[PDB]
């Protein structure tokens, strides 16, 4: 037995009048305050997602519409707020400053500048909470998106349009991943999207400052939701960014989104939940923590030309727009079995496994190609990608199937010796290092390099070096070639015979 | 007019409460309009006097208390018919690719029992699909179940397409995908190639996007359900298709959360096995028409013992495992020959013929497996004359189990093959009596029907 | 028990008849209120699963002693929250808060046999100094005790009979 | 003007008049006894009823005591004439000195600075530990956490550390007792005092007698001190001797404040409890904060969610573990698990890194031998991989070192080693140029030359 909000003096009022007189239902009053929830009473006419306002210039959303209560959460520092205090129902949703002039700039998850550069000019808002295009209104993914690794581009490929989860332990090279990709698309053409949620603000300064030492922070948003903001910031920072980038798919423009660690999303969301006294299901996570993600990552999407065409009203005509996800992960100790990666794993179109094993023993980037996968696979490759990666999967395949006998590979016949030791120099060949980004035609070279049998004779520990070398050979004697494949990437028995050519001049009159 | 007015608004579950004359029932449909747009709520709890709890099959958001809710004195219950081949539908049988009003004559309610076991008729009448690999090694009859296992990417949603395809375009039975949790990529895919390949107008289509809450997701399986049913009273024999049982049991679960219900095993809903019962218990031929359901079912992790795939194993019929090893060795379907399986396979329904290919076939790989090891250590001239033997025509067999799919020409430009079963039982049942001997083993590599083995050894 | 959830309408419904100088009229209404919950066949429809504004409506007629529009409203505010059987409590926190607000006492007077109604004077005078409130005596005669007097006053006894001196004496022993 | 009305544990309320009612973190004062108690209001219920945490003992609160409405929240001394002297987590005095003469009065609840006034700093600070600089080195500015299991030595470390970087560095310096043995307080007080470092350094104790309502406040109370330092434009040091406390402190109030448990009975409230705090830790454009944090870690699960929660507010983690000091190796560094953003080409040089990962390289291809050592022995390895096993177990022991500190221990006298000297030592030792030596020639020595001359004498 215990109460439910009713108190002498509310009590005493209908006690004088119980059919209360018709009074404001845009309007009420505070009766609880704690931990950034606060209980409204009254707001008669409130809306679920509503904004509601509150004394200075702060807002909550309306979670909990129950008999005689409004639960919200307090978008900001709620330590101010008072018993008694009133609140009014605004009639709108929540919106966010949508323009192509935030490139550049930090905002936080409101849109407000950060970076002190003063204003911004947007062109106009956006609601924060959208619906998804439709099921008639895609279009397959066919055009690659570069992340310059060598390891996700020939194994792995991401295609515009499509939502790759980035997953692996702690400190393993999943922010690193992601920002590589961001830099690689500085002359791309597409314009890229940060949105961080519940990192420390130092880190934050830290990419910012790497994104703008290489050329890439004049073609990306930032959006921070920072540790210390209330969860209601946090728990909406991925939608605010969503809803920037749409501003370029709905309009026939590319754009690149990274969610980094939707891993603290949901634990800001849990934490708004069991504040509101909401269900515990598995681990204390809400129900419905998977149509919190998905209906998230469903807005990254690739439309036809006629759904642009509709959008801008005619203004763009013949162009697809689309936006692409790379959500980020943790998890620990490697268990793809919890509650948050169980259903990001199962919304998206693929997986990036890293692994602390293989990053400690120095694979860098630590992708494991058993155990990754891309739904879109080829099909988002241009075409002398996907014909020369076509032999590094098998490559590796036949590795993992015989890495069992390393540790008595004396033993072994020289028939599966030679593709045990070929194995892992396609697997060394995938290292790379941080910053370092390869333009297709490089990848394209080196992995021919590496299928058609020329790194036979390189000894293990030279493979490093072997690749230096042939990238400034190739450079300094043949840019004609390289700014063909790069400019094409179509392959042919011309391109053939010349790589070969490549490959038989350096081997014979170079040296690394 | 509008007896019921809302109470409460908790996310995706909604609190109506009616005058104590007219509550409605328990799956009774509500609707309220939300805004300038409509939305309809399925009831289900009756609890306390005049309340009814209920979950929204649609967006929440823009609900306020007090709007006046009416009640469909019915379920929810969808369009029927021939009406409804070549178009999507969402759950409540609205057709979401602008083609206009479905044209229904005829709306059935998707909540109905299951026959009596009395009912029922067991004909052992084998299904052809036109996959080497399946009709050999996981045969299925009319009105069985099949279940796709296995993990991320290995190939259930394109080896669905390709039956589809070919019962459509080679036998000319009509079908049904209900997509549960569907992601809008591949269900847009989808759409595009069964169009193009020319079998839309003989599938109707139901999709539960993921990005629907979760009551959508739960009853879309329903939807298709009702549909292959009422296809099935007309005499006909329809097949299933349901995309995945894996998000059908995760709708299941988050339902059950929001309506407060006390979890189970691994926070399962309670109900688990009884959803999936009442699920799989419509899916039967009966005397006048069968239902053949094929199922793809992602086991998580690779554990094949959590209660989602656990559940399903009961009702099965046949299992293919598909294995993304085997995939990545570029031999698709990627069927694994030796643990897929079938309640079927035994001589007294697809005679001795059959079951002696079957069970041959599944020495040679397995022994096969056993010389992989020796011939990694001694190398392979250790092997007898006949091991040597055992090991090219295992290799040969390996071989030819693949095959190029015509939904899969747009990954790998190759033509499509369709191979009936008397032509895989001839070829197979030649390469393991040394009738090919003489052939290399690429001859046999993605070649569709044995005479185009022949044709292909003479190009190499 | 429903100590905890009476105390709000106990203090709404005492501030309401303080500020209309009606106490001696609510302590009526609320008796009576609570004297219908427990009637046979109505605890039986207070347990049943009606709606609030009916379960009101159908109590509200079993009473023509209330105040049309406050001694109602109150039955009404109860039924919303689902507390009606809260009244016999509502009813004693009343009367607690009315005798707070006039400074008045009851304390029992537990004797062997009755006291010479000389003895009484003096007890009633020394407790109006123990506490500013006016008494109300009520003895009464228990065997138990042997000799002298408790006086239980609220939650604070005075224990001078013999007994309790017998029985804290083999303690100390 | 207020009512004590209930009293559960550590969590006490109290009842105001309608429009009396205090807002939330200010300070209540009652008068329990022959005491004065302070209680901070955590929570507005409804009816004019609030909820609070009692600073202080619980015991002997009776219901319906009178409590004084303070109109602030708590404040404590700070600046300059805080420094050398020992303070509550209420700021009062606490050694038996004096009361402590400041000017100035600050709140222990503030906004951590903006993103705008945020700096970064690659200069590089030298420690004379072996495994902490090679393997995760950190900077001027950054935080720097040691994470361990009980009794592993990360309390050790922190006093050495404090012995290397706080007696050669002249700004002041705050120490926090979060939750720790008043012993080793006292220890500490008497250390510093007898060397007359004393007088620039600033203690705050909140140890692990006293009831959870210092505990969990005393660590705002260490950093708004550190925080005055910043502001006034200096350079400070913070080291803070077990957060862990602090949101252990928040667990056991958490369920009387009524919030649902989450994953492991934590608060549902943690990660936001911890970024608040780890959030105003940070140096700035003005002057900068270094700190350093013990970070216990419960039942040695790295993965439990406190451990978990704090690995991404810190630069530099270097993790101790149980298996290596139970071989004696101290300390007990495990180097396939710490780590340093610092650790760049571009930050330390091509020779610092390059040497760093082929030490990682060495000591990963140990672990993955252990299970078929551990099943066949030693003698199925191959010819070269019993080198690479001898050459790990050299650097295992490398790796160990003579802390000043630990003197009291072990005998043996203190080492302090320089980073060119270490980077070269374990370059030798893998590059092969001291295979001939045995592997405890390497234990428990300075640089190099010192087990080049341990071998002589076995
Ligand atoms: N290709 C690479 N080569 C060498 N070092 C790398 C490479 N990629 C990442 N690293 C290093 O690994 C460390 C961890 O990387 P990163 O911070 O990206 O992982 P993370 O998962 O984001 O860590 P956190 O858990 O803090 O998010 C960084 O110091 C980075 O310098
Ligand atoms: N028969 C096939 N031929 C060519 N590619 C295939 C085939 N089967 C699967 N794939 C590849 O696998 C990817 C996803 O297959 P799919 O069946 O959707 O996996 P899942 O079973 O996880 O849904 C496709 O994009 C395709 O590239
Ligand atoms: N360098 C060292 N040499 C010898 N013993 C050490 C060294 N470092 C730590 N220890 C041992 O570690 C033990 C654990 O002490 P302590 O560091 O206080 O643990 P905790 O970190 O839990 O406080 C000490 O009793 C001490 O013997
Ligand atoms: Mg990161
Ligand atoms: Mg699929
Ligand atoms: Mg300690």
């Amino acid at each position: 037995q215990l109460n439910s909000t009713e108190i002498s003096e509310l009590i005493k009022q209908r006690i004088a009048q119980f059919n209360v007189v018709s009074e404001a239902h845009n309007e009420g009053t505070i009766v609880s305050v704690s931990d950034g929830v606060i209980r409204i009473h009254g707001l008669a006419d409130c809306m679920q997602g509503e904004m509601i306002s509150l004394p200075g210039n702060r807002y909550a959303i309306a979670l909990n519409l129950e008999r005689d209560s409004v639960g919200a959460v307090v978008m900001g520092p709620y330590a101010d707020l008072a018993e008694g205090m009133k609140v009014k129902c605004t009639g709108r949703i929540l919106e966010v400053p949508v323009g192509r002039g935030l490139l550049g700039r930090v905002v936080n998850t409101l849109g407000a500048p950060i970076d002190g550069k003063g204003p911004l000019d947007h062109d106009g808002f956006s609601a924060v909470e959208a619906i998804a295009p439709g099921v008639i209104e895609r279009q397959s993914v066919d055009q690659p998106v570069q992340t310059g690794y060598k390891a996700v581009d020939s194994m792995i490929p991401i295609g515009r349009g499509q939502r790759e989860l980035i997953i692996g332990d702690r400190q393993t090279g999943k922010t690193a991943l992601a920002i590589d990709a961001i830099i690689n698309q500085r002359d791309s053409g597409i314009k890229c999207i940060y949105v961080a949620i519940g990192q420390k603000a130092s880190t934050i300064s830290n990419v910012v400052r790497k994104l703008e030492e290489h050329g890439a922070l004049a073609n990306t948003i930032v959006v921070v939701a920072t540790a210390s903001e209330s969860a209601a910031l946090q728990y909406l920072a991925p939608y605010a960014g969503c809803a920037m980038g749409e501003y370029f798919r709905d309009r026939g423009e590319d754009a690149l989104i990274i969610y980094d660690d939707l891993s603290k999303q949901a634990v800001a969301y849990r934490q708004i939940s069991l504040l509101l006294r909401r269900p515990p299901g598995r681990e204390a996570f809400p129900g419905d923590v998977f149509y919190l993600h998905s209906r998230l990552l469903e807005r990254a999407a690739r439309v036809n030309a006629e759904y642009v065409e509709a959008f801008t009203k005619g203004e763009v005509k013949g162009k697809t727009g689309s936006l692409t996800a790379l959500p980020i992960i943790e998890t620990q100790a490697g268990d793809v079995s919890a509650f948050v990666p169980t259903n990001v794993i199962s919304i998206t179109d693929g997986q990036i496994f890293l692994e602390t094993n293989l990053f400690n023993a120095g694979i860098r980037p630590a992708v494991n190609p058993g155990i990754s996968v891309s739904r879109v696979g080829g099909a988002a490759q241009t075409k002398i990608m996907k014909k020369l990666s076509g032999g590094i999967r098998t490559a590796l395949a036949q590795y993992r199937e015989l890495a069992a006998f390393s540790q008595f590979a004396s033993d072994l016949d020289d028939a599966t010796r030679k593709q045990l030791d070929h194995g892992q120099k396609v697997t060394e060949l995938l290292k790379q290092k941080q910053y370092a980004p390869m333009s297709v035609a490089q990848q394209s070279l080196v992995l021919f390099a590496a299928e058609r049998g020329y790194l036979a004779d390189v000894e293990l520990s030279k493979i490093g070096s072997f690749e230096a070398a042939l990238l400034a050979y190739v450079d300094r004697d043949h840019a004609p070639l390289m700014q063909e494949i790069n400019q094409t990437g179509g392959y042919n028995d011309e391109i053939e015979g010349k790589l070969k050519g490549i490959l038989d001049s350096f081997k014979a009159t170079q040296s690394w | 007019m509008a007896t019921g007015k809302i109470v409460q608004v908790i996310g995706a579950v909604v609190d109506v409460e009616f005058p104590q004359d007219a509550v409605p029932r328990v799956y009774d449909a509500l609707e309220v309009q939300n805004g300038n747009e409509r939305l309809v709520l399925e009831v289900q709890q009756q609890l306390g006097g005049g309340i009814v709890r209920t979950i929204a099959m649609g967006s929440s958001d823009g609900l306020r208390r007090g709007l006046d809710v009416k009640d469909l004195e019915h379920p929810i219950e969808v369009p029927v018919g021939k009406a409804t081949l070549g178009r999507i539908m969402n759950v409540l049988g609205e057709p979401v690719d602008m083609k206009g009003e479905i044209g229904e004559e005829e709306r059935w309610a998707i909540h109905r029992a299951a026959p009596s076991y009395e009912e029922l008729s067991n004909s052992q009448e084998l299904l052809e699909t036109g996959i080497k690999v399946i009709d050999l090694m996981a045969p299925f009859a009319k009105g069985g179940k099949v279940g796709l296992f296995g993990g991320a990417g290995v190939g259930k949603t394109v080896n669905m397409m390709e039956l589809i395809r070919n019962i459509a375009i080679e036998h000319s039975g009509y079908s049904v995908f209900a997509g549960v949790g569907e992601r809008t990529r591949e269900g847009n895919d989808f759409y595009h190639e069964m169009t193009d390949s020319n079998v839309i107008d003989k599938v109707s289509l139901v999709y539960g996007q993921m990005n629907e809450p979760p009551g959508n997701r739960l009853r879309v399986a329903l939807t298709g359900l009702t549909m292959a049913e009422k296809f099935r009273d007309e005499g006909r024999d329809v097949l299933l298709f349901v995309d995945n049982i894996y998000r059908y049991t995760l709708a299941g679960t988050e339902v059950s959360a929001l309506l407060g219900r006390m979890p189970s095993a691994v926070g399962y809903q309670p109900t688990l096995a009884e959803e999936m019962g009442v699920l799989q218990e419509r899916i039967t031929s009966t005397k006048t028409g069968s239902i053949t359901s094929v199922q793809a079912v992602y086991v998580p992790a690779d554990d094949l013992t959590d209660p989602s795939p656990a559940t399903t194993f009961a009702h099965l019929d046949a299992t293919v495992v598909l294995s993304r090893q085997i995939a990545s060795l570029g031999i698709y379907p990627a069927v694994d020959p030796l643990d897929s399986t079938s309640r079927q396979l035994d001589p007294l329904v697809v005679g001795q013929e059959h079951y002696d290919t079957a069970r041959g076939v599944q020495s040679i790989l397995q022994r096969y497996q056993e010389l992989k090891d020796i011939i990694a250590i001694l190398g392979m001239d250790e092997l007898s004359e006949e091991d040597k033997l055992v090991v090219a025509r295992a290799r040969k067999i390996q071989r030819f189990l693949s095959q190029p799919f015509f939904v899969a020409e747009v990954f790998t430009g190759s033509p499509g093959k369709y191979v009936s079963l008397k032509d895989t039982i001839r070829g197979f049942k030649g390469i393991m009596e040394g009738e090919y001997d003489h052939l290399p083993e690429q001859a046999f590599y993605m070649v569709g029907s044995i005479e185009e083995a022949v044709e292909k050894a003479k190009k190499l | 028990e429903f100590i905890t959830v009476a105390r709000p309408y106990a203090k709404a419904a005492f501030d309401f008849a303080v500020e209309h100088q009606s106490v001696e009229r609510w302590q009526d209404m609320l008796a009576f209120a609570a004297e219908v919950t427990k009637n046979e066949q109505m605890a039986e429809l207070l347990s049943g699963a009606l709606a609030p504004e009916t379960l009101a409506e159908s109590f509200i007629a079993v009473a023509g002693e209330q105040l049309d529009e406050n001694g109602q409203n109150l039955i009404r505010v109860m039924a919303e929250n689902g507390r009606l059987n809260a009244l016999p409590d509502v009813l004693e926190q009343f009367i607690h808060l009315r005798a707070v607000s006039e400074a008045t006492a009851e304390v029992d007077v537990i004797s062997a046999a009755a006291l010479s109604e000389q003895q009484l004077a003096k007890i009633s005078a020394a407790m109006e100094k123990r506490l500013s409130r006016k008494v109300k005596l009520n003895a009464k005669i228990d065997k138990s005790v042997m000799a002298g007097v408790i006086i239980r006053a609220g939650d604070m006894v005075i224990d001078g009979s013999v007994r309790g001196r017998l029985e804290r004496l083999a303690d100390v022993l």
